[PDB]
Order: structure tokens, then C-alpha cells, then sequence
């Protein structure tokens, strides 16, 4: 029954098995890289929080529009996603969460607007409809 | 099984059911190596509908109650056609697939889903 | 009918002029749709050219369906 | 004497150490900074920053917009985009980092499709042809 | 195909052509998924030269005399060696690939490209 | 020559002293190159250690090529 | 290797040794991919004791006495079981790995550790 075909198929599967092991090897290293890159952004935010807090507490005359809670009529979402698949159920779970949150906001009779980052989110919420305000694609690993 | 004997509607329902089952049989290989989340939304919907269809063909026979214990059921043709038309139309996408197992017509499915 | 492995050694000489002139588009559309059928379920992750090729190949494949006992002139 | 100067951007820290003096262009105008200064904060014009070491060597850092904060012992400069080079033409050296990172991001997508999505469909392509002839004695 | 019997330039040209073709055949899935834009600057020249080589293997058959024009070519081997050495080296890299189709020696492809 | 599965049960006792001494580096280089040959296609995020092993393995592999009728003493 | 044949203690000691070795094999790939520091402390102990076990399964042979000056050792039962029961309980966690290499019963292991 053409056993050489089955032998070739087994060889090809065993080759792809080697192919994926190396991709795992690389993904671990980039996870380490991004993990240590997350740390370098901390001092800037810390210093800015300190300065803003001191400035706002020392001069309590006025309240800025970003620090006061006004009644809600419309909300907004900034959705970040990946550019290519083959990464678990990351995007699917994130989109399920945001869809459930939007449905919960719908009963409050407040509509939503979006701003999408990453190709997967762009496609998903272009098919979903909604009120898009902007789109961005090809962010990369170390965005500027 | 041709339109000139069983009618147009029955033939269309049977062919649609077979098409859904065939596409699920073809997708069964990708979802094993890769995940269920690599597929598009239509393919996931087809997978769920095909599992529900596979469950819905189960039935308790009048003579098999010795082995299991549940009484047998005798489903007329009209009930089968009506149930499968609805299941293909997507009306029952909100019913968990465990409610289509070992039941008679489509009403038992809804009753069992409500009991759950 | 499986177009991938069905052949006819007589070929074009056994066709009327119009069908002989027209069958080239069908043959090449099926060839292109068959070369990359392995990615058919991954149309979301592809460029635009191959996605258009899939879009046309699916349509031409759907065109070849036909009922029974009703032949076409 | 000396005072702790930190120049940190939104991404990482650019410059650090102990310096004796600082020159920057605030919103009002140029500013001279020496240790023991009264607390102060401005917004920086897109111009270079000059810091004078105790030995006499003077480093220059290019900053395009940001917030300057000064305290009697520490100067913290928060810059939107800071590069350690000298001249005003540092786009000609920022382009090197831009090109390198863009090339890496390009080659990545060059490897994601080639390795993962290609092979992992080839493996799953033709399995069914083998499983059906499993029991045949011919 | 042995350097002792066919000389050294023949063998080297054949080996280079085979290498180019069998690398372009491997680039197929990547070209189909990503497109031609994201490939390196190298392996784009390979795609263009491989397409040109595939076109240049075309030949008009003398016995046909219909749809071709009785075009007996019977190109000497030296002409083909010169042509493929030039094509691999890159002297003809600027010519549209449609010129290399259905002609004999390089003089004919040059004439066809200049005419268009 | 497929170095992975080829074997000689006589082993070291069938070699001259110099080649017997020097063969270990070749054997281990081929082993290490064959273990991680999958990485040769990426060549982007290879750390310093494995890149050196790849560089040595490819060079040794290129070394073993040889023509006909030209034996080496 | 059944409790009815070799007694009770021997069976459990052997099964625990096999379990530790299996867990260490499951941990080595994680060590290779994700760094040594990612593991918890229990896995640190598992790795250390598994390496000690793998060393302790080595011993010199009487036939190697001609080739190598080390005399061969014939360690009986009720002496390997003691060593492995002590090793699996952490009782020897302060001994370096190298002391468990090419040696007989646990007493010579202690002596060689003393000489280290």
C-alpha cells in the first residue's frame, strides 16, 4: 500500500517536530528580552507620578478634566493585540472579555467607540462593526 | 434519497447535514496539531453544530432499555426534519451539546436544556 | 470529478472551437486554487493576491456542480 | 560640588552620574543650574543639554521636548526621546536604530510564516489517506 | 553531467542553475504567505532569475508550423552556455521576463526586448 | 556519507596514531551540528554560544566535501 | 518487582527511585528552556537528588581491575536499599555529587566525601 509514502510522511512530521522546538527556543529568549525591557520604563512613570501628585496636592485650587469623574454617556476602548497568530488563545480571550464588557455597557444605554492596535484587533472589530476612530498596524516588538 | 421521491425539503436537509459532517471531518486534523483558536469563526461554528448533530442522532430504542434503563422513543419523520432544519438554521446555538444526547424529538432537547 | 488527476490524451482536438477557446480560464483557475489548497482554512493570515486567488477558485469550484439527468448543450 | 543627574526617556535611561553644572532651555529661556538650587520645573525646548563634569570634560545630550525637574541635590530630566549624541542632526543616527529594529521586525514575520504556518499545515495535510487503509489485507 | 566529459564551464553553469531553481522552489510557501515585499534583498534576485530561467527553457518546435510559424531554432550549445552564464551573472537582469519566452538564442531575446 | 547512522565496529584500533588523536574534534563537531541543525534557518535570535557551534559545524560540514579520483594521504 | 516477591520495603524504594528519575527527566527540558532559576525549591531538591542517584548507579567491575587499578566491588542487597532509603529521605543532602561516583556501598561514599 505504498509504504514509502508513509515513511516519507513520518520523516516529514519528525522534521516539523524539530522545527517547532527551535521556535520555542527563540520564543523563550524574546520573552526574556521583553520582560527585562518592561523594567526600564518604570523610573520615568514613577518620577512623573511623584511630580504630578506633588503639584496637584500643593495647588488644590482647580481640578483638571482628567482627574474629575463626570457623568458617563460614551466610553472608549484602546485594544492592543498581536499582528500574527500562532500564539495560544490570547487574542480570542481578550476579545471575549471586551465583548462581554461592551455588552454589559449596552444595558446602561451608553454606546462605545474603539481605537485598535494590531492586525488581529483591526480585523475582528472591522467585522464586528462598532464605531472605530483609528487603526494602527505593524507595531513590532520594540515600538517607538 | 432523491428529490423526486422524498421531496425537495427532505433532500436539501439531508445533503446539508452530510456537508456539515464532512467539513467537520476534514477540520478534525487541524484542531489536533494546532489549537481550536487558529480557525476562523465560521469553522468554529461548524464544529459546534457538527458535534450537536452527531449527538442528536442518538436515540433510546424500545429494545435497548435492558442495557441502559431509559424507555424507548419512536420519532416521526416530520419531527426529525423540523429539528434538523432548526439546528442548521442556528436557532439552537445557545443549547449546550449535552442536551442533544439520548433524546427523541426536538422538544425533549429544549426540556433537557432547561432542566440543566 | 477530481480535476487534479483526470487527463485526456486527445486533449484540445476533441473540443468545439468556442469551448476550446474558453476552457483555459477554468483550467488555470482550478490549477491555482489547487496549488495552495493546504492553506484554505487560513485565509485570515495571507496576503491579498493569494486571498483573491482563493476567492476565485472557490467560485469556479462551486460553478462545476450540476444536477442529474439534465445535461447542458 | 557634585549632584546626581539622571536623564531618562520613556523607554530606558540614557545618561546618569554626578555632574557639577547643567544648561538647558526652559519655556522662559536659558537656565543655569548649580548645586543647592531652589526647587523648579519647566518644559524643555527641543534643544541639546550640556553638563559639565568636575574634571572639565563636558558631555552633551540631545533632547526633543520633555520636563526638567531640579532639586538641591538631584536633577531629573524626563525626555520624550533622548539620544546621547551631540549635534542637531541626530536623526542621521536615530535612523540607524530605526532601520535595525525594522529589519529585525521584518525578519521575524519572515520566520513566523516560513517555519510555523508552512510546516504545521503540511503535516496535517494528508493524514486521512493513511488511516483509512489501516485494516486492509488487500 | 560530469566536468571530465562536458568541460568545466558547462558543469558549473548547470550546477548554478540547479541551485537557483531548487532554492526558488523552496521559497514558494513563504512567497505565497507573506508576499514578495518582506523577503530579504537577497532571494529576490533569486526569484527573478529563477522565473527568467524557467521562461528561457521554452522552445518553439519546428515540426508544428502552426501557431508558432515554422520556427526551427536548433541553437548551438555554445549559445546556450553563453546565455545562461550571462543570465546567472546578471548582465540581463534588467530585461522583462516576458522577453525570455518562446525564443532561441540570446540575440533573439535581446531583439524581442528592444522591440517592446 | 550519512555520519549519523554510519558505524565501524573495529573503531579506534584501525587508525594511525595521528588521525586517531585528531578525529575527536571532527566527531564532536558533526554531532553538535547535527543536534541543532534546525536553527540554521532562523539565524536571527541565536545566542552567542549556539551561534559559535553552528559556525563551526557548517564549516566542518563544508570541509568534508571532496572530488573524484583525488585521494588524500 | 512485586511486593509479594521482593518484600514490601524494596518495592517502595525502587518505585520512589523511578518516580524521582521520571520527574528529573521531566524537569531537564524546563531547565534547558527557561533557566535554572525558574524552578521551585522542591524541584531543586529533586534535581540534586536525581543527579546523586544517577551517579550512585555506577560501580567498578572486577574485570576492569586489569585495565584500571581500582578493584571491583560486589555490594549485596540490604546495603543498596539502605543507601537509597537514606538518599531519598534527604539524609545525605550535604554530600557533593562527585562522592557518589564509581563506588560501592554508602560507607565508602561517606569515606570518599570525608576525603573530599
Amino acid at each position: 500500500a505504498n509504504l514509502k509514502e508513509i515513511r516519507a510522511k513520518v520523516a516529514s512530521i519528525k522534521s516539523t517536530q524539530k522545527i517547532t522546538r527551535a521556535m520555542q527556543m527563540v520564543a523563550a529568549s524574546k520573552m526574556r528580552r521583553a520582560q527585562e525591557r518592561m523594567a526600564q520604563g518604570r523610573p520615568y512613570a514613577d518620577n512623573m507620578r511623584r511630580v504630578i501628585a506633588h503639584l496637584v496636592q500643593a495647588n488644590p485650587e482647580y481640578k483638571h478634566r482628567y482627574m474629575v469623574d463626570r457623568p458617563v454617556k460614551r466610553v472608549g476602548y484602546i485594544i492592543v493585540s498581536s499582528d500574527r497568530g500562532l500564539a495560544g488563545g490570547l487574542n480570542i480571550n481578550l476579545f471575549k472579555k471586551v465583548v462581554q464588557h461592551v455588552k454589559a455597557q449596552q444595558e446602561q444605554s451608553i454606546e462605545v467607540q474603539f481605537a485598535l492596535i494590531g492586525q488581529k484587533a483591526v480585523s475582528f472589530f472591522k467585522n464586528y462593526g462598532g464605531k472605530v476612530l483609528g487603526a494602527t498596524t505593524q507595531i513590532g516588538d520594540a515600538p517607538s | 434519497l432523491d428529490p423526486l421521491v422524498v421531496g425537495q425539503e427532505h433532500y436539501e436537509i439531508a445533503r446539508a447535514v452530510q456537508n456539515v459532517l464532512q467539513r467537520y471531518k476534514e477540520l478534525k486534523d487541524i484542531i489536533a496539531i494546532l489549537g481550536m483558536d487558529e480557525l476562523a469563526e465560521e469553522d468554529k461554528l461548524v464544529v459546534y453544530r457538527a458535534r450537536k448533530i452527531q449527538r442528536f442522532f442518538s436515540q433510546p430504542f424500545h429494545v435497548a432499555e435492558v442495557f441502559t434503563g431509559a424507555p424507548g422513543k419512536l420519532v416521526p419523520l416530520k419531527e426529525t426534519i423540523r429539528g434538523f432544519k432548526g439546528l442548521l438554521a442556528g436557532e439552537y446555538d445557545h443549547i449546550p451539546e449535552q442536551a442533544f444526547y439520548m433524546v427523541g424529538g426536538i422538544d425533549e432537547v429544549i426540556a433537557k436544556a432547561e432542566k440543566l | 470529478v477530481n480535476a487534479g488527476i483526470s487527463v485526456s490524451r486527445v486533449g484540445g482536438s476533441a473540443q468545439t472551437k468556442i469551448i476550446k477557446k474558453l476552457s483555459g480560464g477554468i483550467r488555470t483557475a482550478l490549477a491555482q486554487y489547487r496549488e495552495l489548497a493546504a492553506f484554505a482554512q487560513f485565509a485570515s493570515d495571507l496576503d491579498e493576491a493569494t486571498r483573491k486567488q482563493l476567492e476565485h477558485g472557490q467560485r469556479v469550484t462551486e460553478l462545476m456542480k450540476q444536477k442529474q439527468y439534465a445535461p447542458y448543450s | 560640588a557634585t549632584m546626581q543627574c539622571d536623564v531618562v526617556s520613556v523607554k530606558e535611561s540614557i545618561y546618569s552620574g554626578a555632574v557639577t553644572m547643567l544648561i538647558a532651555k526652559g519655556a522662559g529661556g536659558e537656565l543655569g543650574i548649580l548645586p543647592g538650587h531652589a526647587p523648579l520645573v519647566t518644559l524643555l525646548q527641543p534643544g541639546p543639554i550640556r553638563v559639565l563634569l568636575e574634571n572639565g570634560t563636558e558631555e552633551i545630550v540631545y533632547v526633543s521636548g520633555g520636563v526638567l525637574e531640579v532639586q538641591p541635590h538631584v536633577v531629573t530630566v524626563l525626555a520624550d526621546t533622548a539620544i546621547r549624541a551631540d549635534n542637531l542632526d541626530e536623526a542621521a543616527i536615530l535612523e540607524a536604530r530605526k532601520n535595525a529594529e525594522q529589519l529585525l521586525a521584518n525578519q521575524k514575520s519572515d520566520l513566523d510564516s516560513a517555519a510555523a504556518l508552512a510546516a504545521l499545515a503540511e503535516t496535517a495535510a494528508q493524514l486521512e489517506t493513511i488511516r483509512k487503509i489501516k485494516n486492509r489485507a488487500q
